RNA sequence: AGGACCGAACCGACUAAUGUUGAAAAAUUAGCGGAUGACUUGUGGCUGGGGGUGAAAGGCCAAUCAAACCGGGAGAUAGCU
RNA sequence: GCUCGCCGGAAGACCAAGGGUUCCUGUCCAACGUUAAUCGGGGCAGGGUGAGUCGACCCCUAAGGCGAGGCCGAAAGGCGUAGUCGAUGGGAAACAGGUUAAUAUUCCUGUACUUGGUGUUACUGCGAAGGGGGGACGGAGAAGGCUAUGUUGGCCGGGCGACGGUUGUCCCGGUUUAAGCGUGUAGGCUGGUUUUCCAGGCAAAUCCGGAAAAUCAAGGCUGAGGCGUGAUGACGAGGCACUACGGUGCUGAAGCAACAAAUGCCCUGCUUCCAGGAAAAGCCUCUAAGCAUCAGGUAACAUCAAAUCGUACCCCAAACCGACACAGGUGGUCAGGUAGAGAAUACCAAGGCGCUUGAGAGAACUCGGGUGAAGGAACUAGGCAAAAUGGUGCCGUAACUUCGGGAGAAGGCACGCUGAUAUGUAGGUGAGGUCCCUCGCGGAUGGAGCUGAAAUCAGUCGAAGAUACCAGCUGGCUGCAACUGUUUAUUAAAAACACAGCACUGUGCAAACACGAAAGUGGACGUAUACGGUGUGACGCCUGCCCGGUGCCGGAAGGUUAAUU
RNA sequence: AAUUCCUUGUCGGGUAAGUUCCGACCUGCACGAAUGGCGUAAUGAUGGCCAGGCUGUCUCCACCCGAGACUCAGUGAAAUU
């Protein structure tokens, strides 16, 4: 649920929290944990390649099964756990053969629900099937770009993909961005949407909240100096030039897609 | 007032030690120059 | 519960005086700010000069920074002293 | 040697880092020491550092480094796999007393403990570069049970007072004892046991996971402290013989109880929150290939081994970093008494110091302070500085407001000591006794003893009772920025930067983008409720008109237009 | 007006006296709506202004306690020329 903090002090006045009582209030599944060392936005050369990254709370990676290749073995949802590595929640599912795995939690999933994967699986939320068997017009998530590569599209808190048409060996999808893209009609997809739709309603409320996420402060650019940024300085605030990134690219409408290997699978771009 | 030099033997050897100099071609050139000059102490090893 | 309150340690450096061949190449004394946090600190590691890093002052990068230091081109050139 | 003064959350004590003989003894005083010097961290000589248990080494790994082949690159070289290094982290074991001029958990005495090798005896499924478990982990908060430790009483030894009193409800000192072993308590967690089956754990598995039955309710694990033992010992205030008045043999009393109590321990617990909180080995199990009248495994006993290096001394400082015996800087551990909320503050204990020129004088002027007639900001760019306010309880408290605040608003009253209520109350603690019980570190009852606020009434001293140190000046209007934060180390702390929020725009993943001749890496083990860039800057009401210019995004007819031909 | 040159604009408030400050006026030299406009409780070692208290800030300095200054003994610099 969405709850607004009382203004007992500055920094809590505008805080809006998303509290889920159904989430597991305990330690995660140790066998599926892994070490996740922070990088600070620096590559193997030691240089900052992506700015505004650093600090934040320590996190342990959860091995989420994006492939869902366990076919024909029913699984039962044990509990839903908070995942610090992604906006969406995850569910610990116990297969009937005694195996436990982590999967993205769909919208209407809760403890005790039954899920299955394979060609013969039922058309219910949480089930993963190849898009060939998925009825046209269905809502799916964790879509696979290539057969067997694992889900890659629509994995955010409340995102989903709609199957628009099936033309032979390909199916046309409408992504959350509005793009119309086609993929082979053999990729796996999970029914339903991701069930953390309230995630977008949270309000951090204070600067320190962003620092917890590991986001370092952003310096605008119009106020540093001519040497550091094209927007430069000037006596007072001038900014008398076209908006531009560092390194000199416009970025106020200028497009930067230059793949040319894809775009055979792109029907419409967006908007 | 904290000053520039804060001694630490481990860091001293790792930065300017004999093995560190031998680890790279440029470092080996430093030893060659010092040997040619006749330096009594090649590095800060001890 | 809180980038909550008062206030030591701890971290800061707003005012004044002194000092200015100083006790000190930036400190002392009396007050002053934060003091569970975007906090602070030990050890080790990584980023190298038209480059790094920068909650952005052209700040900082060994008391040196609008392009560090050392060696070399080099006895640069100097219609100027 | 006797006084005086200073620090005492250190200006005491013990370490790391760093230094490297500054340690101890003898000797010397040229130089060094801001003076003298017989003295010294100075010169010279000699002597000092003793470990199976402390640390390193060693086993294990983090960030990261290196990196066989490999990929990439004019060369140099870059990146990286298998691997191998890398603590600031994980991993076996020793305590008390005594002792040296200088070392000790290292030597000595006493009493322990750990991991290995080998041997004998008995019983035996052993086996990993594999599987599983464990190791293994956040913030905040709340108590409860304890100890370190302190106070008082009791007990033991001593004392009877330089000046009135002091044989008593008087004064001084002591009242200490470890690891280990045994007990398994306050308290924390988890339902046990047995049988059958199984698409799971790269193969297997009796192990882990999963499923289905039956049977019992008591099983197990973890766990401070206490108690017993260790200990007929050691230590012990003070005696008695030696006694070069430097110090040794021997002997040596009491050695209990109550209360208070941690920031330390139970607690890697419990509760709760979102920002969701290392790895690997040792360790415990599981089997595979293999080996089975063997080898190995378990247990008992015996025996042997536990090497090597560090160990002096300083370590908030005269020994480290600052050229100095320099008002500087420097991480961890220990934490006594009275008052106090307190690690503030004042005075003290243990302990350590008076800071390496002094002696006089008592001018101007400067510095650091005390007081002040009358006036009270007339000073000045400006209340700069100074003065002032200052505590606890109770009463009381405005506009405005985002309903939290504003607020400790403002303002007012009471504070000492003595006695009584009450020979010390409410409360806390809790012995003896009685009873019960699965006869235990148990439960109930019981209230001795000890500890002990706060309040009321009465009395009483002073000019003054929050008397010292300590310890908010307050109120009114207004600009700017929402706020906490950040910044020119060394003249600028701000209205500047960040900021949550908002918007535009790019980005379908081999993403955009960035670092790289490249490989590759970051973005991200993320996937449009995501990520990058740009502007604005909480919140509230809002964000109007203009696309000619420049930019960006589309367009398809025509014109012009490179290499090439 | 952090923006107004003329300028100490004009009027009112506050003062015995107000180039500052506060409230209005609009003749905006040369405000203006995300290089955001206008408000805004709270916050601020932030800018301006006014009060109560307070005082050696001052009228106007006086005395006193310490460290120097001064004298004696020892040691023994510096810039400049």
């Amino acid at each position: 649920a969405v709850v607004k903090c009382k203004p007992t002090s500055p920094g809590r006045r505008h805080v809006v929290k998303v509290v889920n009582p159904e989430l597991h209030k305990g330690k995660p599944f140790a066998p599926l944990l892994e070490k996740n060392s922070k990088s600070g936005g620096r590559n193997n050369n030691g240089r900052i390649t992506t700015r505004h990254i650093g600090g934040g709370h320590k996190q342990a990676y959860r091995i989420v099964d994006f492939k869902r290749n366990k076919d024909g073995i029913p699984a039962v949802v044990e509990r839903l756990e908070y995942d610090p590595n992604r906006s969406a929640n995850i569910a610990l599912v116990l297969y009937k053969d005694g195996e436990r795995r982590y999967i993205l939690a769909p919208k209407g999933l809760k403890a005790g629900d039954q899920i299955q994967s394979g060609v013969d699986a039922a058309i219910k939320p949480g089930n993963t099937l190849p898009m060939r068997n998925i009825p046209v017009g269905s809502t799916v998530h964790n879509v696979e770009m290539k057969p067997g590569k694992g889900g890659q599209l629509a994995r955010s808190a409340g995102t989903y993909v709609q199957i628009v048409a099936r033309d032979g060996a390909y199916v046309t999808l409408r992504l959350r961005s509005g793009e119309m893209r086609k993929v082979e009609a053999d990729c796996r997809a999970t029914l339903g949407e991701v069930g953390n739709a309230e995630h977008m309603l949270r309000v951090l409320g204070k600067a320190g909240a962003a620092r917890w996420r590991g986001v370092r402060p952003t310096v605008r650019g119009t106020a540093m100096n001519p040497v550091d940024h094209p927007h430069g300085g000037g006596e007072g605030r001038n900014f008398g030039k076209h908006p531009v990134t560092p390194w000199g690219v416009q970025t106020k409408g200028k497009k930067t897609r230059s793949n040319k290997r894809t775009d055979k699978f792109i029907v419409r771009r967006r908007s | 007032m904290k000053r520039t030099f804060q001694p630490s033997v481990l860091k001293r050897n790792r930065s300017h030690g004999f093995r560190a100099r031998m680890a790279t071609k440029n470092g080996r050139q430093v030893l060659a120059r010092r040997r040619a000059k006749g330096r009594a102490r090649l590095t800060v090893s001890k």
